[PDB]
């Protein structure tokens, strides 16, 4: 999946600047705080877990 | 008291269980201190004893030599400039007038760093080589550490009982010199001033001008 | 309210920890058969 | 003491010759598809890489098998040198190295019209090789003809090899036609009989892989008209966009929608 | 598991051609690492063994003590004068003096000489008792000089000799880890100039961007 | 006799009083153990192995620390950082680390890949050296030979003994030069080849005693 | 504003830890329970009459 999103064409990004389009992901977010933030987030409103 | 089983020890009255078995008060300076067992092997102990005595003797020479020029500078017996401080005497050889003994240009008046270095290599190289050899033109006893004979003009080692006790005096004055010399090295690095200037500052304000005044001098900064 | 939150976090963690280490205490061996 | 040993610590040397030699040797078809009694009897599991694979019944006796194995091992060793030598120089040029005649099927043309080649001692300095084409043809033919004749006649001149030091003509005697050893084994990796048997299996298996690979290099050259490195680099760059099917299309496929 | 000829060794599968003969597995933490032959002599090995355990127990206290005030300052309401371990010494020169937990009612030390005199008197007496093997009025007569027990084991966690052998491996291995990490605290203090907790929290912010090689390696030469 | 035995040369020329344990049985025995460090036969063995391994590493390092700089000074090749104490910083440059400057060679980009591969590669290599492995097992620890002597230059026992003395003497010289590179680099902050050029250009003015010695106390370099 | 509140609702905080004190509440409690559990594992297993070797545990 990450090879598809970074080297083979890319993944459709609905948030892409200029309108939703297929986009190459060049800076994946691998920060531990961001990853752990999603995993141990609440499942309730506003948080929604992952 | 300085030899045998009831000799003085590094921990005083509380040194019974701290003395290694191989330290039996047979040599000068045996306060039974070897918490690292570095002298457990008899052959390495003998070599370490020679290194200690040679170091102790250089330190006694060094401690006196690191203060004598500064004392003369203070009382006005001679002028050295910045060379009065022991850790600045080396650059003196690079002065336009040259290294003048006692500040007198009619004395050594050395100018060449190579000459003072090559001369020392030949002289000390010969002197040290004879010491390692254990034999030489001079007359000595069979002890390499304690030659006597030629190196004992005054017969102070002739009496054997006094010789054993004087040996303790040599190592004990020597060890104090080595500790003080380490103090000269560290104080020179930390304070940056001469040992006598360090002493004067401690006397001026003992509670403030002490080692902890420079305790924060080498704080690593981001 | 933080005092209340810390008290509840202490209480909830206590009962969950008992539940977790309770089943780690050779639970499967606690059966009447052989 | 031994000149052989394991690679992953003490007791890490586990050379199982049973999988490659004997009745339970692996076969080109699994157990449930091919019974071991359906294998040609001449393939008894004594030669390296005997997968029991010989449809068309080409090998009908030990002599025929021995003659063909002499051919297979030579075709395999040459393909291993070629496979490595056909793609390594091209990979250098594609990455910025100054190599004239990168693609293997275009190196010959580079020597035409008096042009020369650059030999790259890759770890270190490159070379502007002065040998002209006429000279290269003469030297290569002379050295290769002499080398092959020595192999054909099973005898050669005395010389020096590091493993054996200085040797005479006597060493050429008692050398296997396919596994000469001796001077040809300077590192002495053939000393252990169990290791030698296993390494023989790796030789033909890497060799058979190289032969099929060079066949692809040739077929690919005819179709795509590019060097093997260029085909690989662009398959990896855009796999679905650059493969055999896309090339065969040879047209801008209209969107289906 | 940890004793005898079948104990684990420091080079794993390759640790068999360099295990010294004198390293047999009779002492805790014996991974057969003496490649420089320093402990060839049994008497020197005995002393080196005490030095390691002592350096280890100080390191374990040091490792915890060097990070605990820094942890407590960031993740609690405590406000130390200097939470960073290599700046906590200068607290005694501050106007308010050294206040334990930042509370002026605790300790409130204000003279470095008085603390030093009390330390050399207390640590001097204590280290003498360990060295001599018996405290005041023969407090520790007969107890092991490295593993005393008795008064030093109030909870009796090492009454069973088999448990003792296992736990002595735990002590030396946590101790060796602490010693290795205290080396980290020293060098990271020299190079980064920040507290060890700050170094960790910086690694965790973005490990690729905030590490030794991406920040400081180029400056060291 | 010339290099082994009681008639061997000594570190102090005529004045020769070799320690008893030094009996000219091993290569490079000039009877120099004034500190008595190798009095223990087991420790001496361990020390001899350390010296040979250090010497072989030093010989590779000494040649490897001047080769990039010699090529750069002679304009033979361009390196991102030819000076040895700066070569490591090349990994953090823009295009990465290119061998000999040619972008088609190695072209490494991540220090983590270099570190992890070296950990695995050198971990196996050193394990093979001490426990034995693919190249052979049961071979001499310091002088395995076999695959490591393909040319057979050590086939003659006499030549092997003399060549072993040559290895240590070239190795010991390389070890001293490595200390020189480090100390000179830490002081001059310039590559060793550049430092040599300076001494040859004006030896009476760029010598250490005149250039830095006078500024080693109270004044910066 | 007129009143005070934690204002942590819908903020995506790890384990809902708005302040570091909650971390100590969870960590201390878990460590204590883990502490009493850890020093009792051998006794609990001893009741099985088997040793917790590679063949221990309910197995069909
Ligand atoms: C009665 C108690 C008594 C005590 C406690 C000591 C203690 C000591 N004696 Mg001793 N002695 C004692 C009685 C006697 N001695 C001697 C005769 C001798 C001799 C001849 C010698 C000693 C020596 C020593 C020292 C051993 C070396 C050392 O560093 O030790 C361990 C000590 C420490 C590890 C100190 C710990 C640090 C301390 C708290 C200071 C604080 C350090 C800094 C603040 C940290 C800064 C960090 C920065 C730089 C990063 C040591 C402190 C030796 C010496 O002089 O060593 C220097 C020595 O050669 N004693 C006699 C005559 C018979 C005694 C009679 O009672
Ligand atoms: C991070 C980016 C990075 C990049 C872009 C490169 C790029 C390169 N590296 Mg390098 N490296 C990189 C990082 C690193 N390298 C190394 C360690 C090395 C070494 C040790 C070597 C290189 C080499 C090379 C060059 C090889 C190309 C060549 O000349 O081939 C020429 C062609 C060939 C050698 C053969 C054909 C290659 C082509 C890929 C065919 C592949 C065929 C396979 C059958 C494919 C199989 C696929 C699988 C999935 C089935 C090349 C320019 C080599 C070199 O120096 O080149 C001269 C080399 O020997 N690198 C490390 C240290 C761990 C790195 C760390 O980051
Ligand atoms: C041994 C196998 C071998 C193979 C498979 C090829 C294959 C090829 N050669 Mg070639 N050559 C081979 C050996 C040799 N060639 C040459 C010298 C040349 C030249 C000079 C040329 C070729 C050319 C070619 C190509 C066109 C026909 C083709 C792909 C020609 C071509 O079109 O190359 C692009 C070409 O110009 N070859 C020499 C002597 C140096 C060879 C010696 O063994
Ligand atoms: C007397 C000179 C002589 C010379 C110069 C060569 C040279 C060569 N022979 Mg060769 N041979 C010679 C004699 C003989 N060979 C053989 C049997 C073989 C075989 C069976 C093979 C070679 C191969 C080779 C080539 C690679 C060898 C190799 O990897 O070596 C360095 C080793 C490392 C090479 C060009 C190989 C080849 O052509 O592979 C493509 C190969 O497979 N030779 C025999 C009979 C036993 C010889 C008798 O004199
Ligand atoms: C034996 C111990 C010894 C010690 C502790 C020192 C210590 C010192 N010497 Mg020194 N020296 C020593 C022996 C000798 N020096 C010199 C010749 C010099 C010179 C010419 C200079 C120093 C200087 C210095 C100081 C600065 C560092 C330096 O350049 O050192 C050099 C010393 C040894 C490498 C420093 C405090 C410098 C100084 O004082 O400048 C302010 C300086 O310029 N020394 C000679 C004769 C060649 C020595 C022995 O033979
Ligand atoms: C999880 C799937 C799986 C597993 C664990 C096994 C396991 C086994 N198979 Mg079996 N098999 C499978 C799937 C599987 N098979 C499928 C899908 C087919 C149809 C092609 C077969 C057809 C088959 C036959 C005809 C035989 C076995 C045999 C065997 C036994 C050993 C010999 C062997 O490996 O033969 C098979 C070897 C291969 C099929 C070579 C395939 C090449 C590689 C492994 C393909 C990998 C491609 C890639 C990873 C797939 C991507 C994932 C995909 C789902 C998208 C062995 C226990 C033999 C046996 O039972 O002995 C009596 C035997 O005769 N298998
Ligand atoms: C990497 C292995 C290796 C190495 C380093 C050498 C090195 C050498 N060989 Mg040798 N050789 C080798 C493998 C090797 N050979 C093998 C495998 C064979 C068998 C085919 C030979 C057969 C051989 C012969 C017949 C001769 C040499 C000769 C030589 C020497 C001169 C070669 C020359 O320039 O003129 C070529 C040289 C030192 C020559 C020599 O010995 O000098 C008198 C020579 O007569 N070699
Ligand atoms: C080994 C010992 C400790 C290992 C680290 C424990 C976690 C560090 C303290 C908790 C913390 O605040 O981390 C802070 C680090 C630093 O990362 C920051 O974190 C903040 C709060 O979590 C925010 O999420 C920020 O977005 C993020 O940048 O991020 C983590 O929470 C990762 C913790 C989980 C991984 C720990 C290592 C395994
Ligand atoms: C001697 C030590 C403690 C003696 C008993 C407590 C005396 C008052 C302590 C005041 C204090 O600073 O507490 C420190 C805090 C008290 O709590 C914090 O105190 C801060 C002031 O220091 C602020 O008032 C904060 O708001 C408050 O949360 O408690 C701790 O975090 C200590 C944790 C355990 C430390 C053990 C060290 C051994
Ligand atoms: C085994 C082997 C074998 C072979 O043969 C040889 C060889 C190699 C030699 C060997 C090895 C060795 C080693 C590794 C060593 C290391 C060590 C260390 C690191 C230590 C530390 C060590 C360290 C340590 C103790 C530490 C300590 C600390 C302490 C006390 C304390 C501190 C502190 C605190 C709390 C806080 C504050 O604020 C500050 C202070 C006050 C400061």
């Amino acid at each position: 999946l990450v090879w598809k999103a970074m080297y083979f064409g890319g993944i459709y990004d609905t948030w892409a600047p200029g309108g939703g389009d297929v986009r190459i992901i060049t800076n994946p977010t691998v920060s531990p705080g961001v990853i752990f933030g999603y995993l141990f987030r609440s499942p309730f409103g506003g948080d929604g877990w992952i | 008291e300085f030899y045998g089983p009831d000799r003085a020890k590094w921990l005083g009255p509380f040194s019974e269980g701290s003395v290694p078995s191989y330290l039996k008060g047979e040599f000068p300076g045996d306060y039974g201190w070897d918490t690292a067992g570095l002298s457990a092997d008899p052959e390495t102990f003998a070599r370490y004893r020679e290194i200690e005595v040679i170091h102790a003797r250089w330190a006694m020479l060094g401690a006196l030599g690191c203060l004598t020029p500064e004392l003369l500078q203070n009382n006005g017996a001679a002028d050295f400039g910045e060379a009065a401080v022991w850790f600045k005497a080396g650059a003196s050889i690079f002065n336009e007038d040259g290294l003048n003994y006692l500040g007198n240009p009619s004395l050594i008046h050395a100018q060449s760093i190579v000459a003072v270095l090559l001369t020392q290599l030949v002289i000390m190289g010969a002197a040290e080589a004879y010491r390692y050899s254990g034999e030489g033109p001079v007359e000595t006893s069979g002890d390499s550490l304690y030659p006597g004979g030629f190196f004992d003009p005054l017969g102070l080692a002739d009496d054997p009982d006094t010789l054993a006790e004087l040996k303790v005096k040599e190592i004990k004055n020597g060890r104090l010199a080595m500790f003080s010399m380490f103090g000269f090295f560290v104080q020179g690095l930390v304070t940056g001033k001469s040992p006598l200037e360090n002493l004067a500052d401690h006397l001026a304000e003992p509670s403030v001008n002490n080692g902890f005044a420079s305790a924060t001098k080498f704080l690593p900064l981001p | 309210m933080l005092t209340l939150k810390i008290f509840v976090y202490t209480v909830v963690t206590f009962f969950v920890s008992l539940f977790i280490f309770g089943f780690l205490s050779n639970d499967p061996g606690r059966n009447p058969g052989q | 003491v031994s000149r052989s040993g394991g690679w992953l610590g003490s007791d890490s040397q586990n050379i199982n010759l049973d999988k490659w030699y004997g009745p339970d040797r692996v076969l080109y078809l699994p157990g449930g598809l091919l019974a071991r009694d359906e294998i040609n009897p001449v393939l008894n599991g004594t030669l390296p890489g005997d997968y029991g694979y010989d449809p068309l019944g080409l090998a009908k006796d030990a002599e025929t098998l021995a003659k063909y194995r002499a051919n297979e091992l030579l075709h395999a060793r040459w393909a291993m040198l070629a496979a490595a030598g056909a793609i390594i120089p091209e990979g250098l040029a594609a990455n910025g190295a100054d190599v004239k005649g990168a693609t293997w099927f275009e190196t010959g043309a580079a020597m035409l019209n008096g042009g020369t080649l650059n030999w790259f001692a890759v770890p270190f300095v490159n070379f502007n090789n002065p040998l002209p084409l006429f000279a290269v043809v003469a030297i290569n033919v002379a050295l290769m003809a002499a080398a092959e004749n020595y192999r054909r006649t099973e005898d050669g001149p005395a010389g020096y090899a590091p493993g054996v030091g200085k040797f005479d003509e006597s060493v050429y005697s008692n050398m296997d036609n396919l596994y000469p050893g001796g001077p040809f084994d300077p590192l002495g990796l053939a000393d252990d009989p169990e290791v030698l048997a296993e390494l023989k299996v790796k030789e033909i298996k890497n060799g058979r892989l190289a032969m099929v690979s060079f066949l692809g290099f040739a077929v690919q050259a005819a179709v795509t008209g590019e060097g093997p490195y260029a085909n690989w680099s662009k398959h990896v760059a855009d796999p679905f966009g650059y493969n055999l099917l896309t090339i065969l299309s040879s047209e801008d496929r209209a969107a289906v929608l | 598991v940890w004793y005898g000829p079948d104990r684990p060794k420091f080079l794993g599968p390759f640790s068999d051609g360099l295990v010294p003969a004198y390293l047999t597995g009779e002492f805790p933490g014996d991974y057969g690492w003496d490649t420089s032959g320093l402990s060839a002599d049994p008497e020197t090995f005995k002393k080196y063994r005490t030095i390691e355990v002592i350096h280890a127990r100080w390191a374990m206290l040091g490792a915890l003590g060097c990070i605990f005030p820094e942890v407590l300052e960031k993740y609690s309401g405590v406000q130390f004068g200097e939470a960073v371990w290599f700046k906590a010494g200068a607290q005694i020169f501050a106007d308010g003096g050294l206040n334990y937990l930042g509370n002026s009612g605790l300790v409130h030390a204000q003279s470095i000489v008085a603390t030093l005199v009390v330390q050399v008197l207390l640590m001097g007496a204590v280290e003498i008792y360990r060295a001599n093997g018996e405290g005041p009025n023969g407090f520790g007569e007969g107890q092991d000089t490295l593993y005393p027990g008795g008064a030093f084991d109030p909870l009796g966690l090492a009454d069973d000799p088999d448990t003792l052998a296992e736990l002595k491996v735990k002590e030396i291995k946590n101790g060796r880890l602490a010693m290795l990490s205290m080396l980290g605290f020293f060098v990271q203090a020299i190079v980064t100039g920040k507290g060890p907790l700050d170094n960790l929290l910086q690694h965790l912010e973005e490990p690729g961007e905030f590490n030794f090689y991406a920040l400081y390696a180029n400056s060291l030469a | 006799v010339e290099w082994y035995g009681p008639n061997r040369p000594q570190f102090l020329g005529p004045f020769s009083n070799p320690p008893s344990y030094l009996k000219g049985e091993f290569p490079g025995d000039y009877g120099w153990d004034t500190a008595g460090l190798s009095a223990d036969p087991e420790t001496f063995a361990r020390y001899r192995e350390l010296e040979v391994i250090h010497a072989r590493w030093a010989m590779l390092g000494a040649l490897g620390c001047v080769t990039p700089e010699l090529l750069q000074r002679n304009g033979v090749a361009n390196f991102g950082e030819a000076v040895w104490f700066k070569a490591g910083a090349q990994i953090f440059q823009e295009g990465g680390l290119d061998y000999l400057g040619n972008p088609s060679l190695i072209h490494a980009q991540s220090i983590v890949a270099i570190l992890l591969t070296q950990l695995v590669l050198m971990g196996l290599i050193e394990g093979y050296r001490v426990n034995g492995g693919p190249a052979g097992e049961g071979l001499d620890a310091l002088y395995p030979g076999e695959a490591f002597d393909p040319l057979g230059l050590a086939d003659d026992p006499d030549t092997f003994a003399e060549l072993k003395v040559k290895e240590l003497k070239n190795g010991r010289l390389a070890m001293v030069s490595m200390l020189g590179f480090g100390v000179q680099g830490l002081i001059t902050r310039k590559g060793p080849i550049e430092n040599l050029a300076d001494h040859l250009a004006a030896p009476d003015a760029t010598n250490f005693w005149v250039d830095y010695a006078p500024k080693s106390a109270g004044i910066g370099y | 504003l007129v009143d005070d509140r934690l204002a942590g609702e819908g903020t995506g905080k790890i384990l809902g830890i708005n302040d570091p004190s909650l971390f100590w509440a969870i960590t201390i409690v878990f460590t204590i329970v883990w502490g009493v559990f850890y020093v009792s594992t051998r006794e609990i297993d001893a009741a099985s009459d088997r040793e917790n070797d590679d063949d221990f545990g309910l197995t069909l």
